[PDB]
């Protein structure tokens, strides 16, 4: 007599990306700051 | 010379606007990218575990019907 | 003598959704490209 | 004239730039749309894997129970 | 003879965390309303 | 007059514009937020649902090793 051995399926693969936009809200920041720059003042 | 002072200060205005624009549109294509990447990954893990799930069920089963025939 | 069966709690209705934002992306590139179209040339 | 080329020039770009705010807009609305149900979605996962853990842990608990009655 | 507990590790402190981005769009789209009592009519 | 009344228009639709940028800027950081947030927690549950299923691999292995000792 003998018992088969379990093996659950390895999940350990599955991983979550992360997102890195922080240039672009600091562009955008410092667009919406330099706009002053474009004021006209006759 | 005030046509001129505003031409340049629109057309600085304009650059600026498309800079701020193309961010805007890199931002959010990295951001559909990773949001879409995560769903992918929540989707396989779900999968994943309704494949475990399933085995341990198996499993568990075959384990009580050992123990009523033993008992 | 009698093994009551285990059901465990089916998961697989859980479904993450997409999202599909490129025509607005590429309304955002298409804007940005005909802003060049507005500039002042007196 | 051109006052009349520096105005129509002017009302174009707040076209474009009125399209582009509307589309980030929508953008964003879908982003928040989509991240928010994936949230949802994870957290009904959790809650199921709990409940299915505390399951499995009962069903081991007893069936060790049992293997111990037996020897 | 005994029998040793198992304790499976708890998940329940796993949470994910919600987005309120709703004033901003409502900003967005309050400005792009509004900057048509922007436009030049000489 | 008209070079006042365009620099005017033109003034305000830089100020709106600003402020369209900010909240874009906002509203980008907190997506960003979120969405890093629930990578964190998607990541965090497959390690801990890892250790889980090792434990439950390990526990219904001594189970079984120990019915073929009985069986």
């Amino acid at each position: 007599h003998t018992s088969p051995d379990v093996d659950l399926g390895d999940i350990s693969g599955i991983n979550a990306s992360f997102v890195n936009i922080q240039k672009e809200i600091d562009r955008l920041n410092e667009v919406a700051k330099n706009l002053n720059e474009s004021l006209i003042d006759l | 010379e005030n046509q001129k002072l505003i031409a340049n200060q629109f057309n600085s205005a304009i650059g600026k606007i498309q800079d701020s624009l193309s961010s805007t549109a890199s931002a959010l294509g990295k951001l559909q990218d990773v949001v879409n990447q995560n769903a992918q990954a929540l989707n396989t893990l779900v999968k994943q575990l309704s494949s475990n799930f399933g085995a341990i069920s198996s499993v568990l089963n075959d384990i009580l019907s050992r123990l009523d025939k033993v008992e």
